[PDB]
RNA sequence: GAAAAGAACCGUGAAUAACGGAGUGAAAUAGAUCCUGAAACCAUACGCUUACAAGCGGUCGGAGCCCUUUCGUGGGGUGACG
RNA sequence: AUGGAUAAUAAUCGGGCAUAAGCAUAUUACCGAAGCUAUGGAUUUGCAAGUUUGCAAGUGGUAGGGGAGCAUUCUAACAGGGUUGAAGGUUUUUCGUAAGGAGGGCUGGACUGGUUAGAAAAGAAAAUGUAGGCAUAAGUAACGAUAAUGCGGGCGAGAAAC
């Protein structure tokens, strides 16, 4: 028997077109234009998942210098008599230490010191 | 046991949803089975046996 | 009275009256955890920063229920070569509720 | 569904602090000088630096026409102006642009250490090239860094 | 859903007061350019504009203004016409069905000749 | 449209061009281009942004401002800046 | 280290610039990848318990080879739904490794479809592919012999052309 596909054939494009909602121009309705920029889009999103890793530790780490060298010290230095004391407290907490509680952030400071 | 419960044995069916030429992602798509270029890819094809 | 815990495999900044998302923990819904992995405890008049597994802290929690976070797409494709493939991807969480950071 | 529950804050600007910081360039370098006044316009001695926030103080140089360099610069550095025209390339030397408007020295050293975007371009504004020894601002109350403390 | 209940809730248009003008020969972007003079404007300065307009497709824009002024006296019978001080609170000018007709130009080819059509809404609104 | 019951009559309009009413119907946004009627395409209203800023226009971070709310380390829209 | 000519659109340590921020040796700390490890989860073979679990080795991929499946149209049995609203169209929530499934509001006003088994006109993004509809160039080219028009009356709502 003839069988056609043609309601899911445009319901399976509507699931693809509907995550384009917002890009500029006909990027957002017409179909050819839409399935070529969502698939670069999760192209896109594939990575930088593994550079939203690296780069909020440049952050932290920058914060936990700036931190640091207000005591008159070098995030090297510091980091090097921490890891060389038994502390072991990652750069997220570090930096959020260094951020919000600058008295606690220099408590360690003058413990590793 | 009834029309509605056949069921037979377990290995006689296969898959029946093997088609050649349907997307990336089935397997046998684009350049359908055949490589690229050549005699041996074109419509019509016949191994002559001698 | 804040601290630092690390709970799963991450630290975190534990409160007195906070709720953590965390790993996918095995404990039954609704039941009591301890965490004696106190790094660091500050309870507003001093910092009693020390060698990692601080012996006498230990962070009591709740556990509240086990989730699935937002599916993520992971999607992965090689340009003029015809290859690609997308899969979803949720991530098995555990909701806690902290009910006591016992010093010492 | 914000599944993170321990994020990283970061500085909006409601929340910073600028402050008006003068320098001395009495006895200094001139790229070892603006080193340390590109990081100061940035903001990085603050542990809240958010790189995408205009962070950082306001500096003000005091003593830019005192500024030397080291070996013979003063004589062959040159800095080059294309214009646009076909055969538009000029050429200046350090001695002879010091001669009119000696802030362009130190102007032009910070801009190059800078982060070349809209913010690096806002962050030029911040900072104040005097050619003599005082300065115009006034009622800001600014206070003197010496940057061999940093 | 009952198709005359959802009728009877749609018929609301007892108070609003507009008038269209479907299928004019003439293309909606060159009546966009007189839509745009009139949109906002207070009942008689649109008048006088579209009166004084040096554009043709004026001439037939003006009447639907007049009948949209008299369809807002047939329905607020009960009251004058200048106390209200009435005005154009939206008109939109929308596509039509085109014909299409052969012109043919050199070399023994035809081109295409898309005579265009537009239809024409406004409503009046009131101060008060 | 089940069946023409296919809009008598009134008003604007030069007009039996069109429309607004009034009657038919369960429906007139079923009015003869007439069952439902999508996409491309063309417009109007509202909310957020945009006139010193260079490139496959997205992605990861990120204020501010608008709606909703089991009240939330809840949702939706726009998004200065990196 | 120094001299030993250089090519035609404006140039170069990537730039600022550095007398060390150059070079040679030695030392320490740190940064640094999808590498390794820490946590959670999924899957393929081999080995055991059973009727999924445990351990070990893995899990980039074109031509190509193998295994499990989804949707579509129809058919055979059992069991259903619908004018108290079916299919279809538009938004929203949720579930699955994905193809996809299920639920709610609005339009719509008569069909539809679960389980097992079967068949095939069984899935488009490209073929200077075909048919219909609609944009861009754009209110742009052009309005088809440079023999020529001006005024006053007439009909008429409306006249440069009657």
């Amino acid at each position: 028997p003839r069988s056609v596909n043609s309601v899911a054939k445009r319901a399976r494009r509507k699931k693809i077109m509907k995550q384009a909602k917002g890009f500029f121009g006909r990027r957002k309705n017409v179909w050819t234009v839409a399935k070529n920029a969502v698939e670069k889009a999760m192209s896109y999103a594939y990575r930088d998942r593994k550079q939203n890793k690296r780069n909020f530790r440049s952050l932290w780490i920058q914060r936990i210098n700036a931190g640091a060298r207000l005591e008159g010290m070098s995030y090297s230095q510091f980091m090097g008599k921490v890891k060389a004391n038994g502390i072991e407290l990652n750069r997220k907490v570090l930096a959020d230490l260094a951020m919000n509680h600058p008295e606690a952030f220099k408590a360690i400071l003058n413990k590793v010191k | 046991m009834n029309l509605s419960n056949l069921q037979p044995a377990e290995g006689s069916t296969h898959n029946q949803n093997k088609r050649v030429g349907r997307g990336e992602g089935s397997g046998k798509g684009g350049t359908a089975a055949r490589g690229h270029k050549g005699a041996k890819s074109r419509s019509g094809y016949s191994k002559k046996i001698g | 009275m804040y601290a630092i815990v690390e709970i799963a495999g991450q630290q975190f900044k534990v409160s007195k009256d906070l709720k953590v998302y965390v790993h996918r923990l095995a404990n039954e819904e609704g039941s009591k955890v301890s965490f004696d992995k106190v790094l660091l405890l500050d309870d507003n008049g001093n910092v009693t920063l020390g060698a990692p597994a601080i012996e006498g802290a230990s962070v009591e929690a709740k556990v509240l229920q086990h989730l699935k976070g937002d599916k993520v797409i992971v999607f992965k494709k090689k340009r003029r070569k015809g290859y690609k493939k997308r899969n979803g991807h949720r991530q098995y969480l555990t909701q806690i509720v902290i009910e006591g950071i016992t010093a010492a | 569904m914000d599944a993170l529950s321990y994020k990283t804050i970061s500085a909006s600007k409601a929340t910073v602090t600028k402050e008006w910081i003068v320098v001395d360039a009495e006895g200094h370098n001139l790229g070892r000088l603006a080193s340390k006044v590109a990081m100061i316009l940035r903001g990085k001695y603050k542990p809240s630096y958010t790189p995408h926030v205009d962070c950082g103080d306001n500096v003000i140089v005091i003593n830019s026409e005192k500024i030397n360099l080291t070996g013979t610069k003063l004589n062959d550095k040159i800095y080059m102006r294309h214009t646009g025209y076909p055969g538009g390339q000029r050429t200046l030397t350090a001695k002879v642009l010091q001669s009119k408007n000696p802030a362009l020295l130190v102007e032009k050293a910070v801009k190059g250490m800078l982060p070349k975007n809209k913010l690096g371009a806002e962050l030029f504004r911040n900072l104040n090239v005097v050619v003599g020894s005082e300065h115009t601002h006034g009622a800001q109350k600014p206070r003197t860094v010496n940057l061999n403390d940093l | 859903r009952k198709r005359e209940t959802a009728d009877a809730r749609k018929e609301a248009n007892k108070s609003i007061a507009f008038a269209k003008l479907n299928n004019c020969p003439t293309s909606p972007r060159k009546m966009r350019l007189v839509a745009d003079l009139v949109r906002g404007q207070k009942v008689e300065r649109a008048l006088n504009i579209l009166r004084f307009s040096s554009k043709e497709a004026s001439r037939k824009l003006e009447k639907l203004l007049l009948s949209a002024i008299n369809n807002w006296e047939q329905k607020n019978s009960e009251g004058n016409l200048e106390e209200a001080g009435l005005f154009v609170k939206e008109i939109r000018v929308d596509g039509g069905m085109m014909l299409k007709r052969l012109r043919p130009a050199p070399q023994g080819r035809a081109h295409r000749i898309r005579k265009r059509s537009n239809h024409v809404t406004i409503v009046l609104g009131a101060i008060n």
